[PDB]
């Protein structure tokens, strides 16, 4: 899916 | 809360957020990944972007920032702090219109 990088 | 949506997927998200939304709509549903945990979709620039959010137990938050107890306390922030939200490249993604 269109996930954001959560870092 | 109205912009909470209980069962739906990802795909039913980006549904909803593109014949539904404008830019700036969101909505939290829940982790598919992740089963038991929430995802923020949100939708900027026609496009649709999902961010987890972290729930310790102990708080809520997404994977770093400032930390609270209820998901619809982090939903308030995010709201009303639209430059608070960085996608590690720097780029801005705005919570502003609870989709529905």
């Amino acid at each position: 899916g269109g996930y954001m990088d959560m870092s | 809360r109205r912009w909470f949506h209980p069962n739906i997927t990802g795909v039913e998200a980006e549904n909803l957020l593109l014949t539904r939304g404008v830019d700036g709509s969101f909505l939290a549903r829940p982790s598919k990944s992740n089963p038991g945990d929430f995802t923020l979709s949100v939708r900027r620039n026609g496009a649709v972007t999902h961010i987890k959010i972290q729930n310790t137990g102990d708080y809520y938050d997404l994977y770093g920032g400032e930390k609270f107890a209820t998901l619809a306390e982090l939903v308030q922030y995010y709201m009303e702090h639209h430059g608070q939200l960085k996608e590690k490249n720097g780029d801005v993604i705005e919570l502003k219109y609870p989709l529905n």
